[PDB]
């Protein structure tokens, strides 16, 4: 998770937009960061048609087993890597695929 | 589903 190139740790929403702005507002450009409003969770910040969108990722526990979800448990992931890898191939609730990592 | 985020907007 921390090892992953697309993970930026504790950065703000404005900062994510500045970073995505640096790298040209390319469609499907993305990063994952910690949420400022929800420090227990994460945000997938994604550029689509030159607008940056922010998708909240929250932890939940089912029968003592942690999962992450962007849609109140309709789609569940063991960790951020699984979430990212799924959405590189499947749009799910997103408006586009995760195409390029914001470094 | 979350105020202030784009999840399943609108």
């Amino acid at each position: 998770h921390r090892t992953q190139l697309w993970f930026h740790g504790r950065i703000s929403r404005e900062e994510s937009q500045r970073l995505i702005g640096q790298q040209g507002l390319v469609d499907g450009l993305f990063l994952v960061r910690e949420s400022q409003r929800n420090p227990q969770g994460f945000v997938l910040s994604l550029c689509h048609l030159q607008k940056v969108k922010h998708y909240l990722i929250l932890p939940s526990e089912e029968e003592g087993r942690l999962y992450f979800s962007m849609d109140d448990g309709q789609t569940r992931f063991t960790d951020l890597l699984q979430l990212v890898e799924f959405h590189q191939l499947n749009r799910g609730i997103l408006p586009c695929l995760l195409r390029h990592c914001c470094t | 589903s979350f105020e202030g985020y784009d999840n399943s907007f609108p």
